[PDB]
């Protein structure tokens, strides 16, 4: 009846937290590209069969308006509308 | 009930007290689970053991079960004067329901208004004899020159109270000098004159 | 009340899909208790 | 069955305590130059991190078998005052860390002192045979 | 660790039926069941069934078998791991041998052998199979509390909406020859309630 | 990344039928300001 | 007592052999396009670099514990000729390391042989029954 700890590795255990998320896209945005796409240059192909797991008697609590997704998602097409005109032809002597 | 408790059983404050849980094999107690119950009358009851060994959450470890292959029993250990009550036993499974018992009494040892204006107007006239602050719960009541008198109920400081009530008659208010309400013994007398 | 078309902010335009989202970390390591001991 | 990765999140710690193998399954692992492939590889990188940080604790502590293990460190009841049948058949494991989270820093010094004594300890009975 | 409430008390003729509501408050209510025990004055305590809310799991007993159904809403959360919700229990033969107290209980635990076992109760609801009709209190102020005479479907009482609760004495009531009970208790604004007449009068002392 | 399976969810509270996913569905990143194009439908009443 | 990382960096090997568990704590861990994310990351791989170097020669030796350990590997004198008492009451880690500098690569081979020849021994024990 005395009791004793137990370490237990794999528990079904989480906290909300902000990380680098990463792009992921179909191979034919891949295919379809005369370095035509804007973004797929360097995606992550998708898995061809994604899984989906129902997590049953667990009630979570959401949040949109204080999503971080949202906020790496727009600064990434900022970023990305950026980088994809600096080697593009300057129209500095137009103006005129 | 087909599971049979003792009908009555007692001890003494500081002492210990088994009470009895039996039954046809059917029900008790070969491959059976049995819980205990504290239930006031009138008011929710409260699950002291469950799987004949195991304490409920926050209940003091003055309590504890047992279960034989007959019978099971349940040790209460120091008595308080808040333990003075009925107590059930249930016998399950996990796939059925509960059949619970006939009850035990266990007992802990060692241990007038007058008719209303308004009621006049109606009119009708019924004094209100009550009864409170006894111990033990067993008393009497008589009336000397509609007569009813309820049982000795436990109030909520562990004491008895009771209440009786004898309906008199208008023309009887100005012809009766006095009435009396006995009870074993005390006894209060009004003088119907307003 | 009249209501009006608005926008300006953008971030607006993905919150209409990242509605359902939301992310979490994994902290697996979680100790409790029982009657074992392991032997010396 | 196989319920799926974080199946038994909502699951009695007893009935969870079954699906451990699989949570550890998908634990690690389930270019030209651009801003997605540092955006993977932080992450990448990351997550090697964060499995380090708990396998370093897990051999430092007396169990490196990496699934289940039981330890010589008393339960102090100041802890949680709760039962056997009471955790393992009526509560979540996010709820048990819910309550655990004040302590957890202190069991884990606990645990590091507890295995660091016993490897001490038994360097002793295999010198004198 | 959660709150059942019930449903008010209902005289209703025998044959009728009635349907008893308990709502909760507190916990997850889909992780435990709802027991429904009743007890009248003659047979004893007895149980009648319980459901399992998550699933839709009933058994109720032999004797309750064809005339009873049970029916669970769905869980409407508050926190991560609590929520609220309601049970209902509908009784349709009804018999003189179905008057007295009927209480709702939530489960113990969640898996094992003892899960459906019932651990916390409500206040229980009572109900009166009678072919008589209802009949108001006539409260009358006690000469230096309150007089309940006359009533019949079970009384409240407050004390300036339920100001002056210490020294408070209510006692039981008692059944007379015709049926009715009465009871007594002891600004002064003693408040009696009488939901199945629908009459709540307040009245000075 | 957790993915809230409920038909009728404001975005913010409990959400009774969660599950879980390592990639979310094909989001397009469409610019425009007055109106959503392209987007994803709600399901049943519509969404507020 | 707790000395804290590198506490017992000049007390004797008898001494600092108490203080094990505390430099294996802190010896694993404890952002725009800039040229300090690359500084801190190829120092983030380093340390992890640095650690499992380590560990694969823990590993690919007969101890797994990662905290103390003996060996069937007879302590050749010719490396030493020091005592029991001299050394583990009389020496720091640091002078010892710079005696036994020359050898450390010998040993580590003896050690990956022995192990190597345990668990192929340990193999035909176990497939007899
Ligand atoms: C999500 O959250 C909830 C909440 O945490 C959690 O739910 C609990 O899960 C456990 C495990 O499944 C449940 O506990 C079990 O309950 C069993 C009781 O049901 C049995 O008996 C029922 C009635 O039997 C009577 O009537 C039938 C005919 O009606 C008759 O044959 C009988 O003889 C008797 O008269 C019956 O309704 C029920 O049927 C269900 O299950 C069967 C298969 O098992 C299925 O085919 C049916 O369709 C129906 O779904 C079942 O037959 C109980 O028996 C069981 O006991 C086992 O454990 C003990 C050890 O303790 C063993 O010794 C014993 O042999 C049994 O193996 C166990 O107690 C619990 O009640 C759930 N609900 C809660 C907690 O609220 C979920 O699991 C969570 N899920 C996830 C994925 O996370
Ligand atoms: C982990 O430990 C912390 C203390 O370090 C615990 O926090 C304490 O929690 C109690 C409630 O259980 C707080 O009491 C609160 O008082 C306010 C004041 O009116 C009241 O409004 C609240 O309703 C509540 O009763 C207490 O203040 C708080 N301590 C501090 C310093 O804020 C915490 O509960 C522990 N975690 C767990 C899961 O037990
Ligand atoms: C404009 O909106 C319409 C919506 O009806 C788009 O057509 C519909 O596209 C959706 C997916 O965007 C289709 O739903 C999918 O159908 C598959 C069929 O197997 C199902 O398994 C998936 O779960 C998903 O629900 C839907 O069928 C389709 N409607 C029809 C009639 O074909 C249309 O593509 C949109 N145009 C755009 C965005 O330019
Ligand atoms: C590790 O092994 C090396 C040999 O591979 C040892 O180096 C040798 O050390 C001795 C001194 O103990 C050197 O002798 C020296 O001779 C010069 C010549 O006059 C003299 O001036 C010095 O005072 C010293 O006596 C010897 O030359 C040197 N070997 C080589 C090839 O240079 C080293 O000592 C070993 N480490 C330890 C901690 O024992
Ligand atoms: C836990 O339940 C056991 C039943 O065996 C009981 O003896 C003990 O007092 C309980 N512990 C607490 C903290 O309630
Ligand atoms: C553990 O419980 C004991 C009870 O004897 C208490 O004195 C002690 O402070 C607790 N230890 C810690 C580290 O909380
Ligand atoms: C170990 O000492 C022996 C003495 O018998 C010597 O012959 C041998 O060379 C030494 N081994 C090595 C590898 O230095």
């Amino acid at each position: 009846e005395n009791l004793w700890v137990t370490v237990y590795y794999g528990v079904p255990v989480w906290k909300d937290a902000e990380t680098t998320l990463f792009c992921a896209s179909d191979a034919k945005a891949y295919e379809t590209e005369k370095h035509n796409v804007w973004a797929t240059h360097a995606c992550v192909p998708t898995d061809p069969n994604p899984q989906e797991i129902h997590l049953e008697n667990v009630t979570e609590e959401f949040n949109m308006w204080k999503n971080n997704m949202v906020e790496q998602m727009h600064t990434d097409i900022i970023s990305l509308w950026c980088q994809s005109l600096k080697p593009c032809v300057k129209l500095t002597p137009l103006c005129v | 009930s087909v599971l049979t408790q003792s009908a009555s059983v007692s001890g003494s404050l500081g002492q210990s007290v088994t009470i009895s849980c039996t039954g046809p094999n059917s029900v008790c107690c070969s491959h059976k689970s049995i819980s205990w119950y504290q239930w006031p009358p009138g008011r929710a009851p409260t699950l002291i053991i469950y799987e004949d060994n195991e304490r409920a959450p926050g209940i003091s470890p003055r309590f504890s079960g047992y279960k034989s292959y007959w019978s099971a029993y349940l040790t209460i250990s120091d008595l308080r004067p808040e333990d003075e009550t009925t107590y059930y036993c249930c016998s399950y499974t996990h796939n059925s329901g509960c059949v619970f018992g006939t009850g035990t009494k266990v007992s802990v040892l060692g241990q007038l208004f007058p008719p209303s204006s308004e009621e006049l107007q109606a009119n009708k006239a019924t004094l209100v004899c009550l009864i409170s602050d006894f111990y033990p719960g067993a008393v009497t009541v008589a009336w000397k020159a509609g007569v009813e008198t309820t049982t000795p109920s436990k109030q909520s400081n562990n004491k008895y109270a009771a209440s009786s009530y004898l309906s008199l008659t208008p023309e009887q208010w100005k012809s009766h000098r006095s009435y009396s309400c006995q009870v074993t013994t005390v006894e209060k007398t009004v003088a119907p004159t307003e | 009340e009249t209501f009006r078309p608005g926008g300006g902010d953008m971030r607006d335009n993905w919150r209409s899909e990242l509605y359902k989202y939301k992310v979490v970390k994994i902290e697996p390591l979680g100790v409790a208790p029982t009657r074992c001991k392991r032997r010396v | 069955v196989f319920l799926g990765f974080l199946g038994a999140a909502g699951s009695t710690m007893g009935a969870a305590s079954m699906t451990l193998t699989v949570q550890a399954r998908n634990l690690l692992s389930g270019l030209k130059l651009t801003v997605w492939g540092i955006k993977q590889l932080q992450a990448r990188v990351l997550a090697v991190e964060r499995y380090l940080r708990d396998q370093q604790l897990l051999g430092i502590w007396g169990c490196s078998g990496k699934l289940i293990c039981c330890t010589n460190v008393p339960w102090n009841s100041s802890w949680s005052n709760r039962n056997l049948s009471e955790i393992w058949d009526n509560m979540t494991w996010l709820q048990w860390d819910k309550e655990i989270s004040n302590y957890t820093q202190i069991i884990y010094g606990l645990l590091e002192e507890s295995q660091n004594q016993q490897e001490k300890n038994e360097q002793d009975l295999l010198a004198l045979d | 660790q959660g709150q059942l409430v019930q449903s008010g008390a209902e005289l209703k003729k025998p044959g009728a039926s009635v349907k008893i509501s308990c709502k909760t408050s507190g916990y997850r209510f889909n992780f435990y069941h709802i027991n429904w025990i009743r007890q009248t004055a003659g047979r004893g305590p007895e149980w009648m069934g319980w459901i399992s809310p998550y699933s839709g799991d009933k058994n109720l007993a032999p004797a309750f078998q064809d005339r009873v159904i049970m029916t669970t809403d769905t869980e409407v959360p508050v926190t991560s791991f609590t929520s609220t919700g309601a049970a209902y229990m509908e009784i349709r033969n009804l018999k003189f041998d179905d008057t007295g107290t009927y209480f709702c209980a939530k489960g113990l635990l969640r898996d094992g052998s003892s899960t459906w076992l019932p651990y916390l109760w409500g206040q229980g609801t009572l109900l009166t199979v009678s072919s008589a009709s209802t009949k108001g209190p006539s409260v009358f102020p006690l000469a230096p509390g309150c007089l309940v005479k006359d009533y019949f479907p079970p009384v409240t009482v407050s004390w300036n909406s339920g100001a002056l609760t210490s020294g408070v004495h209510t006692f039981p009531a008692v059944l007379q020859s015709s049926g009715l009970y009465s009871l007594s208790s002891v600004t002064y604004i003693c408040n009696v309630n009488h939901k199945p007449s629908n009459t709540k009068v307040d009245k000075r002392v | 990344i957790l993915k809230c399976k409920d038909k009728k969810f404001n975005g913010t509270g409990p959400c009774p039928s969660v599950s879980t996913v390592q990639c979310t569905h094909g989001i397009k990143p469409v610019v425009s300001t007055q109106l959503l194009l392209n987007g994803s439908l709600a399901e049943e009443e519509v969404m507020i």
